[PDB]
């Protein structure tokens, strides 16, 4: 019959099991079924789609033809799938347990948003989408079995005994898909392969050797690999991938370029408060890079002192990461550029070294950016809030050391000091009047009177690298557009709005350049706004917020084309404005910091830096 | 907190060198940011007695100075009739957090032993000092008796 009869024929078969009656050998045998294009929620109770619901236990769905069917949020137990076809299926957060799925097609739709799990499942010879939570799956030994079919047509790598498909060609799009698990809500082939249980380190490594050997033959350049630098190390820099010789060799240069790009970015600016992933997967690499570039500890003390601070107070930092840090720090304090400034009395445990148990000890020694003699001695509790300001954060709670000696800071303005010798805090000491100022522009785009929901939500999304709440749903399209479309007549920037933007930032009687650079930045912030990170998702992206982001960029160009890196780079940014939205958001920002970074940190949320 | 970490050490640092001038150090277990002490002048006309004293630390200590007040009436050119005293070291805009309080008190006691009518705080007594040391001492003497704390025996 049709699949509709296959449909209403399992509907009331697992309900008998949910009514007591056990099912014989013949009963629980739904082989050769066809459930194509059937949204399974409609003919199923609302319990199988709820957390801690019910399990479909003891079946035999061999040869099934699911292709196009949605099995979202459903948990199977003890079931057979051998020889099925699920390619193009929707399976958001699906789960399969103690059920064997050998030799099946699983290249599901890029449509699916959350990865499905596989607790105690087997995928012997199955084609998989490179994104999957295999945190329980027990793989098999690789059989002689021939490779999966194809028609020119890409090649496949082997992950223990599963089958993964490499792209036809590592276009920048192919790269940002398979590799970047940051721009993609934590999903990627690297995160997929490492999700395997902590013993298959043999096949896990092998699988990664096979993936580097793929990229090694991409011909792709330093320029094209940068936006996945952070995502690559975060996985490949920790054991067991440290043991693998072929993986260490290739990754070396990649980590030298990572550390380098981090030294340029966060040596002058507050490294944003770290989530857990960062504490666990990043810092350890930074501690490593510092341990190999000894000199770096002093020449880039600005960043060092951050990577250390955050290490010694990271809630989820391993006792190894803490020790390395502590130890890396006793090296830094003994440096002959640092140890002179140590007022043997008040510093640390008053016995020369830091007292890492207390957060209110003078454990930190900051070096001046300009002077050889000026240094700052301050505490962990204090350095913490200076770097992550609050409305009542005091900006002078530190011992100014002018060549070993302490000096009065009464009659020394903080602003002046941070400007000259300690650049790190200035982007932060400003945040109180930078936020208000930004707020005054969001209250202008989104009227408090009528719209208040969105408002506190746009405001909210500013103090977090990412947000759970998105706006790609249909009611948030009509909603948004009714607010942005009046500000963008003929796709250009409303002359009335622009004038408000000026008065908002006191740039009214400013120089055209300082204005261009500010619009450039606002355009950068509203770029961020419509990216997977904030209100967008991996494939969809709010059309208004992108049309406003591009519109702001326009007037920037209009005011001063010198601001932009080139005539043709403006073209290409404009085009991509019409996940390719988060690739410009960074590009614009990379540019923004290099040429007018003081104008940027006055507009961008310290939390986004 | 930091203020208490510092004070706990500032204190034992002072309970280390038993300078015979200042005793006994009391800290109110209500605040700890408020200390009492008793200064015992070496030079006349203040031997006849001694003087109690409260040292109140702001919460933002050590990054804002303390102020010292005399809880004992004292006839002195550099000391308010209400107890207030002006020390260069603990005045804001001259204060460095590193300053050891063992030395600010040393200062106060030095200012009580040898008054400096140079930049006084009480012209009344300051003119009497420079023009009539006999008389001034004759009055400070009797005022220490009448209003001053009892001289320590040990």
């Amino acid at each position: 019959s049709s699949p509709a009869d296959w449909a209403k024929k399992l509907t009331d078969a697992v309900l008998r099991q949910k009514a007591g009656e056990t099912l014989t050998a013949a009963d629980r045998d739904f082989s050769n079924a066809d459930f194509r294009n059937i949204t399974f929620s409609k003919i199923l109770p609302p319990s199988f789609m709820e957390r801690d619901g019910d399990i479909i236990k003891g079946f035999n769905f061999s040869n099934s033809k699911f292709t196009y069917s949605d099995i979202s949020h459903l948990h199977f137990d003890e079931c057979r799938f051998t020889y099925s076809t699920l390619s193009d299926v929707v399976c958001s957060n699906t789960k399969f347990s103690n059920s064997d799925m050998n030799e099946v097609f699983l290249q599901y739709s890029i449509t699916t948003q959350q990865q499905p799990s596989f607790i105690d499942t087997t995928l012997k010879n199955t084609l998989i989408r490179h994104k999957a939570n295999l945190s329980g799956v027990i793989l098999n030994e690789p059989d002689n079995s021939s490779p999966p079919s194809v028609s020119g047509g890409g090649n496949f790598i082997r992950l223990g005994d599963i089958w993964l498909q490499m792209p036809l060609l590592w276009t920048e799009n192919a790269v940002d898909g398979f590799l970047n698990h940051e721009h993609n809500n934590g999903k990627s082939i690297l995160m997929t392969i490492d999700s395997l249980p902590d013993k298959y380190s043999q096949e896990k490594v092998q699988a990664m050797e096979d993936l580097v050997k793929s990229l090694r033959g991409g011909r792709l350049t330093e320029a094209c690999i940068r936006p996945v630098e952070s995502s690559l190390v975060s996985v490949l820099a920790h054991p067991p991938y440290t043991q693998s010789a072929l993986i260490s060799e290739w990754l070396g240069p990649v980590q030298e370029r990572f550390f380098a790009h981090q030294c340029q970015t966060y040596n002058d600016v507050p490294l944003p408060a770290p989530d857990t992933y960062y504490q666990q997967r990043i810092l350890p690499v930074l501690l490593d890079s510092f341990d190999r570039n000894s000199a770096a500890m002093t020449t880039h003390s600005g960043l060092f002192n951050q990577v250390i601070l955050h290490c010694m107070t990271g809630v989820d930092c391993t006792d190894g990461t803490r020790q390395k840090a502590a130890a890396l720090y006793e090296q830094y304090l003994a440096h002959p550029a640092v140890s002179p400034h140590i007022h043997n009395g008040l510093f640390g445990n008053y016995d020369g070294s830091p007292d890492w148990t207390t957060r209110a000890a003078d454990n930190f020694l900051l070096l001046s950016s300009q002077d050889s003699d000026t240094a700052m001695m301050l505490s962990t509790d204090t350095l913490l809030t200076m770097l992550n300001p609050t409305p009542d954060t005091a900006w002078d709670n530190f011992y100014l050391l002018r060549a070993g000696e302490n000096v009065s800071t009464a009659q020394i303005s903080p602003v002046e000091l941070f400007r000259h010798d300690f650049p790190v805090f200035l982007a932060a000491f400003n945040q109180q009047a930078t936020q208000r100022r930004f707020g005054e522009l969001i209250d202008i785009i989104l009227s408090t009177e009528e719209h208040g929901e969105l408002n506190q939500q746009f405001l909210a999304a500013t103090n977090q690298k990412h947000s759970t709440v998105k706006l790609i749903d249909d009611a948030s399209v009509s909603r948004l557009a009714t607010i942005f479309d009046p500000l963008l007549p003929e796709g250009k920037l409303s002359p009335a709005h622009y004038q408000h933007i000026l008065s908002a930032y006191h740039l009214t009687d400013a120089t055209p350049q300082k204005q261009a650079e500010t619009l450039f930045c606002l355009s950068t912030a509203f770029a961020r706004y419509s990216s997977s990170a904030i209100f967008g998702t991996e494939h969809d992206s709010p059309p208004a917020l992108r049309g406003y982001a591009e519109a702001l960029m326009q007037k920037a160009w209009e005011l001063s084309p010198a601001i932009f890196p080139s005539s043709e780079q403006f073209t290409e940014w404009s085009d991509r404005f019409h996940t390719c939205t988060s690739v410009v958001a960074d590009s614009m920002q990379r540019h923004a910091r290099k040429y007018f970074p003081s104008v940027l940190s006055s507009i961008l949320p310290l939390a986004w830096a | 907190m930091a203020a208490s970490r510092r004070l706990m050490k500032e204190l034992e640092e002072i309970r280390k060198c038993g300078m015979k001038n200042f005793r006994n150090i009391q800290v109110d277990e209500a605040n700890l940011l408020t200390w009492q002490g008793l200064i015992v002048p070496d030079n006349p006309p203040y031997d006849k007695g001694a003087f109690r004293i409260e040292i109140n630390f702001p919460a933002e200590y050590p990054f804002k100075p303390p102020k010292i007040t005399f809880k004992t009436k004292i006839y002195h050119p550099n000391i308010d009739e209400k107890g207030q005293v002006c020390l260069p070291v603990i005045s804001a805009e001259n204060w460095k957090p590193a300053t050891k309080t063992d030395q600010v008190i040393q200062s106060l006691i030095a200012l009580v032993n040898d008054p400096q009518p140079e930049h006084p705080l009480r012209a009344d007594l300051a003119e009497e000092y420079s023009k009539d040391r006999k008389k001034f001492c004759k009055n400070a003497e009797e005022f220490t008796k009448k209003y001053g704390e009892k001289r320590p025996v040990d």
